[PDB]
């Protein structure tokens, strides 16, 4: 029913994100190599470029299945127009936030590669922005589970409430 | 007080469950339905969070040193776009999965310092849309059970 | 479905161009279902691209785009965007990365890329993705799916 489209498209969304988050802290792991080569330095780009672009046609891909189930509801008569309503507002609120979280993640990732190269120091400084960047993206994978959880359950309160 | 009564009430109940007392680490009516309804959606939202993601609190990254931050990442990031109950739901249990982490790991004095923490943000960022939203009795109308 | 996937390309990338003001007629010298499938894609592109372009300028920017170095970049980046398999939003995105790189391109006084990805593209559509496409209905799935 509703209820499983709803929390299917947000535990679908919420996944590509920790996916994501894990897939950037590995590739900053592997530039943190000391003897990386430029030939790896660019296959590094090309990987992170591609996770990126990866979760944002994943996350996309659930959305739009999870607006055609929707739809079907509606034409089974399984929801009536303004719990429809209220399904569509939330797979566009989780479109949304799993959006924002994804280009946070690669401009953190992007500061950090920065910091990395120019900010040059001892592996402290720089072992120091790498365990940075994994306490943030983690901070965000761990946000994203948790507002995706919400949502949902007050969606279901909300059509309670209608 | 009464936020942070609450902050109090259901972190004693989800560290009680956990196998800790929050005694070892530190209207009347009304109050208590406020305190029953929040522990029940909380109970809910980690069946939940359980059920898509598995496990919580082995997951939050916290030491002495970071747990602010541990607290204040993840709650901003939660309510960067907006406020609803469930996310406020989120916002509780997440504090109670940070205070079982940090006990689990033997650093039992940030059980109070989260707690605290909390109840400044439920009194400074989050009061104002809860009392415009019916206040916490509408969140015992539409989560109580 | 060689020429309609080569079709494909053209009005995408052509309409891409045009939102930044270029005329894809300088960089190239190249029915009612067609239509449709072309208008899916370009509303999915522009629905994608909504919540991603300033950021997805960086990308791009990050690839370090030349007429030298081009190629490898483009296929390296679509080889990992499918890696472990396809759906209808990777192919969105596929999509949408052409297009910025070609934006990119004209923007760096690189046209001669245009028509270039352009042929990548459709070669890898036609190669890559049309097997799963067809196993999943061909385009019109796309259609229904999109809206």
């Amino acid at each position: 029913d509703a209820k499983k489209v709803a929390k299917k498209a947000a535990d679908q969304a919420a996944n590509r994100i920790r996916e994501l988050a894990q897939v950037l802290v590995e590739l900053l792991k592997e530039a943190l190599k000391l003897d990386l080569t430029q030939e790896m330095r660019k296959k590094l780009i090309e990987r992170y470029a591609a996770a990126i672009i990866r979760a944002i046609g994943d996350i996309n891909n659930a959305i739009y299945q999870a607006k055609q189930e929707a739809e079907k509801l509606k034409k089974a008569g399984l929801v009536d127009s303004d719990q429809l309503d209220a399904l569509l507002r939330a797979l566009d609120e989780l479109q949304k936030v799993a959006s924002k979280a994804a280009n946070q993640l690669g401009r953190l990732f992007e500061e950090a590669l920065k910091r990395l190269d120019k900010d040059n120091g001892g592996e402290e400084e720089k072992d120091r922005t790498a365990k940075w960047f994994e306490f943030e993206a983690r901070a965000i994978a761990i946000a994203l589970t948790l507002a995706a959880i919400g949502d949902v359950f007050d969606l279901e309160k909300e059509w309670r409430k209608l | 007080q009464s936020n942070r009564e609450l902050v109090v009430d259901f972190l004693s109940y989800k560290l009680s469950q956990k196998g800790y007392s929050w005694s070892q680490f530190s209207e009347g009516t009304e109050s208590e339905a406020v305190k029953q309804a929040l522990r029940e959606a909380g109970d809910e939202f980690e069946l939940r969070y359980r059920r898509a993601f598995s496990d919580l609190t082995s997951q939050l990254h916290i030491t002495p040193g970071t747990a602010y931050q541990s607290f204040e990442q993840v709650v901003n990031e939660l309510f960067r776009d907006g406020v609803n109950w469930g996310r406020i739901v989120a916002f509780f249990s997440f504090g109670g999965a940070l205070c079982v982490e940090s006990v689990d790991k033997e650093m039992q004095v940030l059980v109070s310092r989260i707690a605290a923490w909390m109840a400044t943000y439920l009194n400074d960022h989050l009061e104002p849309w809860i009392q415009e939203n019916g206040g916490w009795d509408t969140f015992v109308e539409l989560y109580g059970n």
